[PDB]
RNA sequence: ACCUUACGAGAAAUCAAAGUCUUUGGGUUCUGGGGGGAGUAUGGUCGCAAGGCUGAAACUUAAAGGAAUUGACGGAAGGGCACCACCAGGAGUGGAGCCUGCGGCUUAAUUUGACUCAACACGGGGAAACUCACCAGGUCCAGACACAAUAAGGAUUGACAGAUUGAGAGCUCUUUCUUGAUUUUGUGGGUGGUGGUGCAUGGCCGUUCUUAGUUGGUGGAGUGAUUUGUCUGCUUAAUUGCGAUAACGAACGAGACCUUAACCUACUAAAUAGUGGUGCUAGCAUUUGCUGGUUAUCCACUUCUUAGAGGGACUAUCGGUUUCAAGCCGAUGGAAGUUUGAGGCAAUAACAGGUCUGUGAUGCCCUUAGACGUUCUGGGCCGCACGCGCGCUACACUGACGGAGCCAGCGAGUCUAACCUUGGCCGAGAGGUCUUGGUAAUCUUGUGAAACUCCGUCGUGCUGGGGAUAGAGCAUUGUAAUUAUUGCUCUUCAACGAGGAAUUCCUAGUAAGCGCAAGUCAUCAGCUUGCGUUGAUUACGUCCCUGCCCUUUGUACACACCG
């Protein structure tokens, strides 16, 4: 069990993704239940970007003592989306303005 | 639940599953002639002089139409 | 004696000795060798005594203990928040009558879940049948498949009439036709279950907490668990930020984001939106005007209506006050200056929170043909001595009744069906009937809503307030309305004269008043989700109460004080 969701996080992160987080919920081993997380990178959680970044998805398996649901989140990168916005909403980035010597002499070119 | 004492009166009647009857197809049989038809059939427009006829008291059935075709003497 | 370093020491707290101790030797005396049993027995010895001093063992036990760390708790000390706390208030509830949900009582059954916040108009739970799980009865198999048995000189199925049955269930029987290998009888083995367990689970939801909280990298402290960063103060809705500063620089949550509401005589456009004209007309005036009607009059227009793209607010400008910083408070301008208003989303760690009755989501347990399956008929969920919790109508002239005026916004609506219904006619009404428009910016629909406004009757009287509880009829939905479904008429016309202790919600288009649409819906709203209409008072604070968070502190707690 770990293998595989040790594997799944591996391969998402290592098919470019920002964050990939799997969740297992279900009896192990024990009449009493337990949830562990495998994650990996980071995922933001509230507003309007984890709709268009964040794909999710849940699953039940069938075993032999019940049921295991499995959850995946993936945040793509959003430099990669080429549809939408390519950033997050506070991002800000100044542009390094290319430096030049003072010119200290007045000259007209002509033509 | 409480219980359940099964109350009602016992009325366990599960029906007879049309006992297997002794020979049949008796239209009559005649010595050196050719035989009449006892249980008369019916003229229908589907059913062709197949089918008998039960004789009931005082009607005549069907069977496969299940409709009375008793008609007076 | 004290303060500071840490050469050094130490398990650390700490220590100028507790240092000069694995690089182990200045001199000397006393005591200890896991916890109990036990400072107990026994024998001495001192003492008037009380007792003192010496002082075991059998046996028993896997820890007892020391110093620190992080939590949890404290009938310990401080700080900080919030109309699910208070302040100043507003509208109430608690009193009454009814409506509805829960407990109780009763019952054949009154099916069940959920009991502080975080159960109780909740399960979208407004149940006549169905739903439906409960009760009284009656059918069916819709018991796959396999193997045996039975058996084409019939394995099995169906029924006319009568008895029966609530019954036109031949269900069962009397009676005898019809069918044809599909079934039937067992052995397994399945299947179905609103049967059990949410304390065996998944998913979803609620709660802590929508408070402001959480975490790495590198550096510093510590042998280490850990700590600092993440803080004395100020500030903010906010670990929001300024400042201090062994910390710098970031991440998640907050914020940004997205939706919506407000501005645009700026752009792109429009009989499914709307003006203005010009035709054609009507009425009134008469001058050179006023108000309408008209769909083939057509020409132009976009202000208002609609939605595409954009712009715009960033607390702008000025003044004041504060390490003169983050900010805060006035004024001006502005459509807009409480996060511009309101939401949607919403961290780490949790909870034996709720849900197996939403699920063909589910483990196991039970049941499986006189069934806990499915269906049909009739009841029940509504039964009423009582106790609670959300509500509706009121207790009255700041009003009731009559006539007249008269204005919204959110929205829904039928075809292979019969939904939203205009208009004409009949009827007091509720309703009926004939046509029509609409699959919709086109028609219902300007949804002509109610409060309200203007004139009138009432005249402090449980009164023309209130309309509970009863009796007769007329209609509508539906297979069916009796424990009245709902609507209408007439009559009967109760409590209640502002409500004890208690207690809830709320800071501006907000509270409160007033209606309408939608959801459920064949019928039924006193419910909920939204939308408009009319529109206040009070405050712009604080920790007093109640909660929650943090700091310091103590701890013999750590399934953590229900220890
Ligand atoms: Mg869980
Ligand atoms: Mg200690
Ligand atoms: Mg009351
Ligand atoms: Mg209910
Ligand atoms: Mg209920
Ligand atoms: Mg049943
Ligand atoms: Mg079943
Ligand atoms: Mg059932
Ligand atoms: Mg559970
Ligand atoms: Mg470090
Ligand atoms: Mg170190
Ligand atoms: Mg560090
Ligand atoms: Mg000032
Ligand atoms: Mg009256
Ligand atoms: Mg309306
Ligand atoms: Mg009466
Ligand atoms: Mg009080
Ligand atoms: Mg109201
Ligand atoms: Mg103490
Ligand atoms: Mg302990
Ligand atoms: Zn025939």
């Amino acid at each position: 069990i770990r293998r595989a969701a040790y594997g799944v996080v591996r391969y998402v992160m290592e098919s470019g993704a920002k964050g990939c987080e799997v969740v297992v919920s279900g009896k192990l081993r024990a009449a009493r239940a337990k949830a562990m997380k495998f994650a990996d990178g980071f995922l933001i959680h509230s507003g309007q970007p984890v709709n268009d970044f964040i794909d999710t998805a849940t699953r039940h398996v069938l075993m032999r003592q019940g049921v295991l649901g499995i959850k995946v989140k993936i945040m793509r990168d959003p430099a990669k989306s080429r549809t939408g916005p390519k950033a997050l909403p506070d991002a800000v980035t100044i542009i390094e303005p290319k430096e030049e010597e003072p010119i200290l002499a007045p000259s007209v070119k002509d033509y | 639940r409480k219980k359940k004492v099964y109350t009602t009166p016992k009325k366990i009647k599960h029906k007879h599953k049309k006992v297997k009857l002794a020979v049949l197809s008796y239209y009559k049989v005649d010595a050196e002639g050719k035989v009449t038809k006892l249980r008369r059939e019916c003229s229908n427009p589907t059913c062709g002089a197949g089918v008998f006829l039960a004789n009931h008291k005082d009607r005549l059935y069907c069977g496969k139409c299940h409709s009375v075709y008793k008609v007076n003497a």
